């Protein structure tokens, strides 16, 4: 178990860690988060009490270093930093742990939700989507746009997701125009899986990361990307049987974790109705279809 | 964006553009099988690709052999149309290629878009107008050449005959759409009006009769009357 400590909390803020969250009052004696499960990526995120604009946060993996947060009063936000003095951090962490100034990452033992939402997400792939190589951790916020959104403005602050575009030369073989547009298997299996992602695990990692950025930051481009990655699979007649089964598990836990009051903005009617009820894989997503129907039958 | 009454004069400016109509590409007569089931038999069709400024018509004849052993023909027809329009553009010299293609039915947008990926600067536009180009097979010489075809074939016409010697493109298009609207609403009556008196002929190199300017006014009036009529006879007004 690892710990992400705080110098202090000078402004009132709602702090999230993965799917959990708690409210911290202005100058309350908060000094961090302990008992963080090792073995998964994590995301700590923030919504200031005074400006609910800009949800922002940091993707990190406690295996890659000791990370701590100090409020920056010039830039006006909680920043993640990487301590290089391992004994300073441990003396500091222990000191705070003895004063019980930390919240405990509140994982129920039965609960596999976080694992299931981050199964294929690796820090190394996050750091290629979010380019800032001087830090081991990755900043994301509500307003950041994607490479693809930019093509249709600051490149240093972009989400470099894999561009998917169903009416593009990459997607459509000269001479198979109709074949490839109505059955995207070529583009899924040859272009993306074999060519770009190399394996389905990396494809699923990006899909899961896009969902989590949509959910935790309301990042519109990330939601576009999540839906595009689902639609490419559902609109392919030929999908490895193992991918279909795992996709069902993936989406199941994403829909299960979504706030009930956000389905209006984060869920795209056309994609889900096509994916669950018309596409090649309309019958291959029983668990996802089941929870979509018992939980959001309005959208459909 | 979509083409409508507001931007109607853009059709006759000096940017090359084509209308593409796919109504008559996949044509079937529906009949009964000996077992009393229903079957379709295809007949020859055509793509109606028209330059509204110049009248040049690229009539790609679609021979029934193109459907042999194919499934979901109505969907195939849209993709075949888009394949053939893309091939026509690639066949034209660069300075003759269109800057826009306007499809008469919105279901042609994605098919044509995907076939024209090599031409990112050719705009594919739908239209809000309800153009009567389906009636092109009511023009006797076009119907004749389609039905006689024994192989795929492109036939070139000027759908305005020699009208542009005397009238503008705007006026020629209006006359064309009036004639075709009339043939579409009551083909029998329309053809009676056109092929009326025995001193009016169709030149061998033309599609329509050789009306004087005054006779065209009379003809056009008669066609308007027919269109409103049928609109009464239909609606009872
Ligand atoms: C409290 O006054 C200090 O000088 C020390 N603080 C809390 C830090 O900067 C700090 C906090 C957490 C971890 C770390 O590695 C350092």
């Amino acid at each position: 178990m690892n710990t992400v400590p705080f110098t202090s909390a000078p402004i009132e803020v709602t702090i999230g860690i993965d799917q959990y969250s708690f409210n911290v009052k202005e100058n309350q004696p908060f000094h961090g988060i302990k008992d963080i499960p090792i073995g998964h990526v994590h995301v700590i995120h923030f919504q200031h009490a005074d400006n609910s604009s800009m949800r922002y946060g940091y993707w990190f993996d406690c295996r890659m270093g000791n990370f701590y947060i100090q409020y920056d009063p010039k830039d006006g936000l909680y920043k993640m930093m990487e301590e290089r003095d391992g004994a300073k951090f441990e003396n500091i962490v222990h000191n705070f742990k003895e004063r019980q100034m930390m919240v405990s990452y509140p994982k129920i033992d039965e609960d596999d939700t976080w694992y299931n939402l981050t199964e294929f997400v690796q820090m190394d792939k996050i750091r290629k989507i979010v380019r800032k190589d001087e830090n081991q951790f990755s900043y994301v916020d509500s307003s950041m746009t994607t490479v693809q959104e930019n093509e249709l403005s600051d490149p240093a602050h972009s989400l470099n997701y894999t561009v998917i575009n169903f009416k593009s030369r990459e997607a459509i073989r000269p001479g198979h125009e109709m074949e490839d547009f109505l059955d995207k298997s070529y583009y899924l299996n040859t272009v993306m899986l074999q060519g770009i992602f190399k394996n389905s695990s990396n494809y699923f990692g990006e899909l899961q990361f896009a969902f989590l950025n949509a959910m935790f930051f309301g990042n519109y481009g990330s939601s576009l990307q999540w839906h595009a990655m689902i639609e490419l699979i559902c609109s392919s007649a030929t999908v490895p049987k193992h991918m279909l089964d795992k996709l069902d598990e993936i989406l199941y836990y994403q829909i299960k974790t979504l706030p009930e009051q956000y389905s209006d903005i984060l869920l795209n009617e056309r994609v889900w109705n096509i994916c669950l009820y018309s596409s090649f894989q309309k019958n291959s997503l029983h668990n996802t279809e089941k929870i979509m129907e018992n939980k959001y039958p309005e959208l459909l | 964006g979509a083409m409508n009454s507001s931007n109607y004069a853009e059709l006759f400016n000096n940017d090359i553009k084509l209308f593409v109509d796919d109504t008559n590409v996949y044509r079937v007569t529906v009949h009964k099988t000996f077992e009393g089931n229903v079957a379709t038999k295809a007949i020859n069709g055509c793509i109606f690709t028209l330059n509204p400024k110049t009248g040049h018509l690229f009539l790609k004849i679609i021979h029934t052999s193109v459907w042999a052993g194919q499934k979901r023909l109505s969907q195939l027809a849209k993709w075949k149309t888009a394949e053939e329009v893309s091939a026509l553009v690639r066949s034209l010299p660069k300075e003759e290629q269109p800057k826009q293609i306007i499809v008469t039915r919105k279901a042609m947008l994605d098919p044509l878009e995907v076939h024209m990926l090599d031409f990112p600067n050719i705009a594919i536009r739908p239209t809000e107008l309800r153009l009567p180009f389906s009636a092109a097979m009511s023009i006797d010489k076009l119907s004749d050449v389609v039905m006689k075809a024994t192989e795929p074939q492109m036939v070139l016409f000027n759908i305005y005959d020699d009208w542009l010697d005397r009238i503008s493109s705007y006026t020629a298009f209006s006359r064309l759409t009036l004639l075709l609207r009339a043939l579409k609403t009551n083909e029998e009556s329309a053809k009676m009006i056109l092929l009326s008196d025995p001193t009016i002929t169709i030149k061998s190199y033309h599609l329509w009769p050789s009306f004087t300017d005054e006779q065209w006014i009379t003809i056009e009036s008669q066609m308007r009357d027919l269109i409103l009529t049928e609109y009464g006879r239909k609606y009872n007004v």
